[PDB]
């Protein structure tokens, strides 16, 4: 069995427009552990980019946080792009506030 | 199926020589140790290796290295032998290390001996002694002793051999030596042993009885300067035979 | 203290690429990873700081050597099961061991290993014999149990040895895991209405909606428990509104032993 | 960590022994009990992790946890099991700790009692004259000679199986000139009824 990744995009704390946050995009519950993960400024791939390291379920399947420190702003859109053998091309999950 | 193989079974060593003892297990293990057995003390690891590819330390590793070979084959080395690692070596092996009821098998042993001078070494002195008449008359069999006296160190393995093929029933050879000179630090030791066989068995004049000794001690490669004759690994016998009268 | 958990996750593959590893292995106090080995750095190292400054080089020496003999166990066990299913590629080998220390004083005990993210043998610590899920399995099984000594062995660190652990490693992480940081919740919008709560930890969180004093559980929506990043979670649960009739709606949060209401007027 | 089993013990033939070994150590993984004959390998015996007795064959080992040890006991002694028997316990970190083993020491059980000191003809390639203090009772202990130039070894047990036939014995020897069979042995106590055989 092949199970297909959960991606989820949120933010640290509730975002006001100027003041900084953080973005979230934590992808569970997938198997195999092979995975890509990019966070997109406006469709461009954010350059310093921190994630935790992977990590495990009691029901066998693995989850991992991408991150990055941000400025939410009115004229940006944000999302994130997961890979995986379970998708027959990227996925794009858009950060809906 | 030979289990656990190691060598030399015996070493004498002078003060600041080389040495590496060796050891093989057949079993397909991946746990391999070094242990030291000293009087008074529970063994101690002094290397292991948890599996083909690593080594670690253990309770006593000053003065030793350890080179895991292979998946069957974990080495000694003394890199300057010290008269404080004198002691037996026993190697082990189990399947895995961290698995709870594997045990460990054991391989024979070494007995090793680092000496300060080598001029202390001594091959035993070896003679049979006949069953008393008193006895025969009074018990109606037969007791022989022989006596291994003077050698050093205890490296020493002494065999019955009556009509040339070896035999074990009816002996008792002591289990550790005598002090020839229990305040000496370096004494030489001395082993008895008895053969008790039936008073029939002795009266036959054609039965030949021998007690053998097998020591260790030098190899030529041991420097010798002392007058008397150098104590190689030698065998040194004495017989008697049958008395009908 | 609340419930707590120490777990090991030990994870094989059997033909990786090129930057993946074939073995990794990591170890949980409740939601924290605290240790943690691969077979490429092949080293035991911490992962919580509070990890590092109560156990000394020993601990992590000793533990090294150990995960290495345990890698190559593994990846012999993966070998044996992936050439009796008959299985041609990369395939994954999955162990998890553990315990709980319950609230009441009471505890509990699991080991299962997993293969391609499915279960495969689930261990029994009191019939003290194994599960097997299929025939590949139940062949292990009858391994496993011919060595009744072994499976003596796994009780008795699972019920005294895997606890001994997690008391200490509580006193380590004190602070990390013993504090309670309560959640602010809100409530939005989006017609349906949105419970939302942030802020918090531990990250056990239960959040429904009620109506007029019944709950409706397939009504509600569920959000997953997620991680801010700061060390807190945030979750949410919605409901759908209805347009034909009126309703007092009332979200309902429970969390480290408070109990907190909030009515939609 | 500590290990502590006692250091040597006595018993008879066909009788019951019953090894003790506690411990306290970080952790506890499991005791096992090792016998190891006197100059061989150490060979496992038993092994226990939760309380309770386990039997296998005439052999039991025994474990309290919560008391913190072992016994292993030995049910109808026979000569054979003259050995030590070694106890060993892994700890939190399965590293074993050994304690320092136990020599369990076998009387045998000797039917027809026929003590005596036997003079042994001399050997014409030695100097030494040799006593032989034999077919004692085993409750006769023989003790370390007092003199500097005579030499008492320990006793030992002796089994001529195709007579099914065990005898205690110690032997005695000395070059110097005054040593003699009747006098060997005064350093140690003696059955009254030890046959002396007259000299020649
Ligand atoms: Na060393």
């Amino acid at each position: 069995i092949q199970r297909t990744p959960k991606i989820q995009v949120y933010s640290r704390h509730p975002a006001e427009n100027g003041k900084s946050n953080f973005l979230n995009c934590y992808v569970s519950g997938f198997h195999p552990s092979d995975i890509e993960v990019d966070l997109l400024k406006n469709g461009e791939r954010i350059e310093k980019v921190e994630h935790s390291d992977l990590s495990f379920s009691k029901d066998w399947s693995f989850y991992l946080l991408y991150y990055t420190e941000f400025t939410p702003t009115e004229k940006d859109e944000y999302a994130c792009r997961v890979n995986h053998v379970t998708l027959s091309q990227p996925k794009i999950v858009k950060w809906d506030r | 199926n030979a289990g656990v193989t190691q060598t030399p079974k015996f070493q004498v060593l002078k003060t600041g020589q080389s040495m590496t003892l060796q050891c093989a297990q057949d079993m397909n293990h991946n746990s391999m140790y070094w242990y030291r057995q000293d009087p008074g003390m529970g063994l101690r690891l002094i290397y292991y290796s948890a599996s083909e590819g690593t080594t670690d330390k253990g309770e006593v590793p000053n003065g030793y290295n350890v080179s895991r070979l292979n998946k069957r084959e974990f080495s000694l080395r003394l890199e300057s032998a010290a008269p404080s690692q004198t002691s037996v070596y026993f190697c082990a092996s189990s399947v895995w290390t961290g698995e709870g009821s594997g045990e460990l098998f054991f391989g024979e042993g070494s007995r090793l001996t680092v000496l300060e001078d080598l001029k202390n070494v001594f091959p035993p002195e070896v003679a049979v002694f006949e069953p008393s008449e008193a006895e025969i008359s009074h018990t109606q069999k037969a007791t022989l002793v022989c006596l291994a006296t003077g050698f050093y160190p205890d490296h020493v393995e002494l065999s019955w051999w009556v009509n040339g093929k070896e035999v074990h029933s009816g002996v008792c050879t002591d289990p550790q030596p005598l002090k020839e000179q229990p305040a000496l630090n370096d004494s030489r030791y001395a082993l008895s042993s008895r053969l008790r066989v039936s008073a029939t068995f002795w009266q036959n004049p054609r039965n030949h009885f021998r007690c053998q000794v097998q020591f260790y001690g030098l190899s030529e490669n041991d420097e010798w300067t002392q007058d008397r004759a150098k104590p190689v690994t030698q065998i040194v016998s004495a017989e008697a035979w049958g008395r009908a009268d | 203290m609340r419930t707590h958990s120490l777990r090991y996750f030990r994870l094989g593959v059997s033909d990786p690429i090129h930057g993946v590893p074939e073995f990794i292995s990591v170890g949980y106090v409740d939601s924290h990873p605290i240790t943690t080995y691969d077979s490429v750095t092949r080293q035991k190292e911490p992962r919580a700081p509070w990890m590092a400054e109560n156990l000394a080089p020993d601990h992590w020496e000793r533990y090294t050597q150990l995960l290495r003999g345990w890698q190559q166990m593994f990846k012999v066990e993966l070998k044996r099961l992936q050439r009796h299913y008959n299985h041609s590629g990369s395939h994954t080998y999955q162990r998890m061991i553990g315990c709980e220390l319950l609230e009441d004083g009471s505890t509990t005990g699991f080991l299962q290993y997993a293969y391609d993210g499915q279960d495969f043998l689930i261990f029994n610590k009191d019939t003290l014999s194994w599960l097997a899920v299929d025939n590949v399995a139940h062949t292990i099984k009858q391994a496993w149990e011919a060595n009744q000594h072994e499976l003596l062995y796994q009780k008795n660190w699972l019920e005294e040895e895997c606890i001994a652990w997690l008391k200490r490693f509580l006193e380590y992480g004190k602070d990390t895991l013993q504090r309670t940081e309560p959640p602010l919740v809100r409530v939005n919008r989006k017609t349906a209405l949105f419970c939302k709560a942030h802020g918090f930890y531990p990250p056990e969180i239960y959040m429904t909606w009620m109506k007029n004093g019944e709950e409706i559980v397939q009504e509600i929506d569920y959000g997953d428990i997620l991680p801010s990043g700061d060390g807190t979670y945030q979750a949410w649960a919605s409901i759908e509104l209805d347009p034909q009739s009126s309703n007092l709606y009332s979200c309902h949060v429970e969390h480290s032993g408070v109990h907190m209401v909030l009515q939609v007027p | 960590q500590n290990i502590d089993q006692p250091t040597e013990m006595t018993a008879t033939e066909g009788a019951i022994v019953q090894i003790n070994c506690t411990y306290q150590t970080s952790g506890f993984n499991g005791l096992f009990w090792y016998q190891q004959h006197a100059g061989e390998a150490p060979t496992f015996l038993s092994y226990n992790v939760l309380d309770g007795l386990e039997e296998k064959g005439r052999f039991s080992s025994f474990l309290s946890r919560s008391k913190g040890y072992s016994y292993l006991l030995l049910k109808e002694l026979q000569m054979k099991d003259s050995a030590s028997y070694l106890c060993a316990v892994k700890d939190s970190n399965y590293q074993l700790i050994w304690g320092a083993g136990t020599k369990l020491i076998i009387k045998p059980d000797i039917q027809n009692p026929d003590p005596a000191v036997y003079q042994l003809r001399d050997s014409k390639s030695s100097d030494k004259s040799v006593c032989l203090f034999t077919d004692f009772d085993s409750q006769t202990n023989v003790s370390q000679s007092k003199d500097s130039d005579v030499y008492i070894t320990d006793k030992c047990v002796l089994d001529m199986r195709s007579m099914d036939f065990k005898s205690n014995s110690a032997v005695a020897w000395s070059n110097k000139s005054d040593f003699a069979c009747a006098n060997a042995f005064n350093n140690s106590i003696i059955p009254e009824d030890t046959f002396f055989p007259s000299p020649e």
